[PDB]
C-alpha cells in the first residue's frame, strides 16, 4: 500500500499535467486562433486550451498533419532463431 | 448527347438595357435615378429589401418608345424566366455599386476582414520577387414587384389554374395559408478553413441539399501536396431567413365536386414572418420546381415536385370625429344593437 | 502514366529566399537565450522559431520528421554541402 499510495501520486500528478491540456468546455464548443508569424501570414487552429498559450498552438499544429514519415523496422529477427 | 438550338433572346442586350434603365430611369410622376438612391442606402446600409418595379420597367419603355426608339421587351423577359434575371439584376447592381457616404463600422463585418486577407495573399503570392462568390458580399435581397393597372402575372390565379407550363414564370396567386413554419436560416455560401495552409475555400449551394469538402483546393496546399483537412465555418457563411409555408386554394375557386389543393410557398431573406396561418393573400412570386438528389430522383424519375419562390405579398385586408358624429346621431345603444345582424326582427 | 512527383525537401528548396538565407537573416534576430528564463522556456523558443520556418518551407512533413529529412539531405546533396562550407568561409573571411 505505500507503494500503491506513491504511485497514485505519480498518476495524479501525470493526470493533472494531462487535464492542464484538456479543453474546459466540451468537443463542439468551437474555438478558431489565428496565429501570424513576424513574416505576416494566417494560420487557423481549432482549440480552447490552444487559444491562450502559443506552444499547444503549435503542437496542435505540428500533430494536425497526416504525413508520417517511415521508420525502418529490424522485424525482431532473434524470434527466427529457436 | 447536348444538342443546341438557338433562341431569338439576347442576354447582352438586356443585361446592357438594365444597366442603363439602373442610371437612367426617374420617377417624376409623384412630385436624379431613385434606384441608385436606392442602391446608396444599401451602401449606407440603410436598407436590406431592393425591390423591383416591373410598372416601372414598362414605363422605361414606354419613355423609350417616345424617345423613338425600341426596347428588347424586357418585361416580357422577366416574366418569361425571372429566375436567371433575378441573378442578371444582381449582377447589374454590383456592377454599379456606389461608394458609402457615412461610417463603415468595419468591425463587424468579419468578411471584410477575411477578404483583405486574401487579397493581401494575393498580392503576396503574385508578387514573384473570381477570388469570392458574388452571393458572399451580398448584403441585399432582391425582389420583383408585378405590373398592375396597364400581363399574365397581373392577373391573379387559383391555385388549381396554375399548371406545368407555369414553371419558371413569375405568377400571382390568392390564397389562404395554411401552415407556416418556424423561421429557419438556409445557407447559400458555405467557407471552409485548411488547417495547414491558412486559406479558405468558399462552396455555393443552390439545391435543397449539398456536399461537403474534405480536403482543400488551395493552390498553396496542393503545390507541396499536404492533406489539410477542411473545417466549416459558420461564422463566415453566408445564410438567409428561410420560410416554407403552405397556401391552400379558396373555396370560392374550387369548383363543384374536387377538393382544393396545396402549394409551397419559401420565403427568403427581409420577406420572411409576413405569412400568417389563416390569412388570404395574394402571393407574387417565380414558380420553380423542386429537384430531389440521389436515390429519389433515380426513383421517381421525371415526375417532379414544385413550390413558389415569392417575391412580393399583398395582404388583402378621424376615427374620434367619427365617434363624435356616432354621439349626436343618438341613441347608441339601440342603433347598434338593431344595426347588428339586420336579417332578424 | 506519370501525373505527378510528390515533393521532397530538395536543394533548390533550401537555396530560395524562404529557406537557409532566412535562417541567416533572421534567426540571431529572433533567438533570445536567456539565463533568468528558465531551460524549458529557452528550448521551447529554440524549438519555435525553426518549427515556423519548417512549417513556412515544408509543410507536408512533421517537426521531427523534417529534422530527420533535412539529415538525409545534408548527409545527401553535395550543393547544400558547398554552401554549407560557403557559409564558413565567408565568415572567416572577415
Ligand atoms: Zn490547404
Amino acid at each position: 500500500g505505500f507503494e500503491l499510495s506513491k504511485l497514485l501520486q505519480k498518476e495524479h500528478q501525470m493526470r493533472k499535467n494531462v487535464i492542464k491540456h484538456t479543453s474546459a468546455r466540451h468537443s463542439r464548443f468551437g474555438g478558431l486562433l489565428s496565429i501570424q508569424t513576424p513574416d505576416k501570414t494566417r494560420l487557423t487552429v481549432s482549440g480552447s486550451q490552444a487559444l491562450v498559450d502559443e506552444k499547444i498552438a503549435l503542437q496542435k499544429l505540428d500533430d494536425s498533419k497526416k504525413w508520417n514519415k517511415r521508420i525502418i523496422k529490424k522485424h525482431q529477427s532473434v524470434a527466427a532463431e529457436g | 448527347a447536348l444538342p443546341s438550338i438557338q433562341l431569338p433572346v439576347d442576354y447582352n442586350n438586356l443585361f446592357n438595357e438594365i444597366t442603363d434603365f439602373l442610371v437612367t430611369f426617374k420617377q417624376d410622376t409623384l412630385s436624379g435615378p431613385k434606384y441608385m438612391a436606392m442602391l446608396q442606402k444599401v451602401a449606407n446600409r440603410e436598407l436590406n429589401s431592393v425591390i423591383i418595379d416591373l410598372d416601372d420597367i414598362l414605363q422605361y419603355q414606354n419613355e423609350k418608345f417616345l424617345q423613338g426608339t425600341q426596347a428588347d421587351d424586357l418585361v416580357s423577359a422577366i416574366q418569361q424566366n425571372a429566375n436567371h434575371f433575378t441573378e442578371l439584376f444582381c449582377r447589374a447592381i454590383d456592377n454599379n455599386m456606389p461608394l458609402p457616404t457615412k461610417e463603415i463600422d468595419y468591425k463587424d463585418d468579419v468578411l471584410d476582414v477575411i477578404l483583405n486577407q486574401r487579397r493581401l495573399r494575393n498580392e503576396r503570392m503574385l508578387s514573384d520577387r473570381e477570388l469570392f462568390p458574388p452571393n458572399l458580399t451580398r448584403r441585399y435581397f432582391l425582389y420583383f414587384k408585378p405590373l398592375s393597372q396597364n400581363a399574365i402575372s397581373s392577373k391573379p390565379l387559383s391555385v388549381r389554374q396554375i399548371k406545368g407550363d407555369f414553371l419558371g414564370q413569375l405568377i400571382t396567386v390568392r390564397g389562404i395559408i395554411t401552415r407556416v413554419s418556424d423561421v429557419k436560416p438556409a445557407v447559400e455560401v458555405i467557407a471552409y478553413t485548411c488547417d495547414q495552409c491558412g486559406y479558405e475555400v468558399f462552396q455555393e449551394v443552390n439545391s435543397r441539399t449539398f456536399t461537403p469538402l474534405s480536403e482543400c483546393t488551395s493552390e498553396e496546399c496542393s503545390q507541396n501536396q499536404t492533406k489539410g483537412q477542411l473545417f466549416m465555418s459558420t461564422r463566415a457563411s453566408k445564410f438567409s431567413a428561410f420560410q416554407e409555408c403552405k397556401i391552400q386554394e379558396l373555396s370560392q375557386q374550387v369548383p363543384v365536386g374536387h377538393i382544393p389543393r396545396s402549394l409551397n410557398i419559401h420565403v427568403n431573406g427581409t420577406l420572411v414572418r409576413s405569412l400568417s396561418p389563416g390569412d388570404i393573400v395574394d402571393v407574387t412570386g417565380i414558380f420553380l420546381p423542386a429537384p430531389y438528389t440521389g436515390f429519389k430522383a433515380l426513383k421517381a424519375g421525371l415526375l417532379t415536385e414544385t413550390y413558389l419562390e415569392a417575391q412580393f405579398v399583398r395582404q388583402h385586408k378621424d376615427v374620434e370625429e367619427r365617434v363624435m358624429e356616432l354621439i349626436t346621431s343618438g341613441d347608441v345603444y339601440n342603433r347598434l344593437a338593431k344595426s347588428i345582424a339586420p336579417e332578424i326582427y | 502514366r506519370k501525373r505527378r512527383p510528390q515533393v521532397k525537401l530538395t536543394a533548390e528548396k533550401l537555396l530560395s529566399d524562404k529557406g537557409l538565407p532566412y535562417v541567416l537573416k533572421n534567426a540571431h534576430k529572433r533567438i533570445r537565450i536567456s539565463s533568468k528564463k528558465n531551460s524549458y522556456d529557452n528550448l521551447s523558443n529554440i524549438i519555435q522559431f525553426y518549427q515556423l520556418w519548417a512549417h513556412e518551407l515544408f509543410p507536408k512533413a512533421k517537426f521531427k520528421d523534417f529534422m530527420k529529412i533535412c539529415q538525409t539531405v545534408g548527409k545527401t546533396d553535395p550543393v547544400l554541402r558547398e554552401y554549407r562550407v560557403s557559409l564558413f568561409r565567408d565568415e572567416m573571411g572577415m
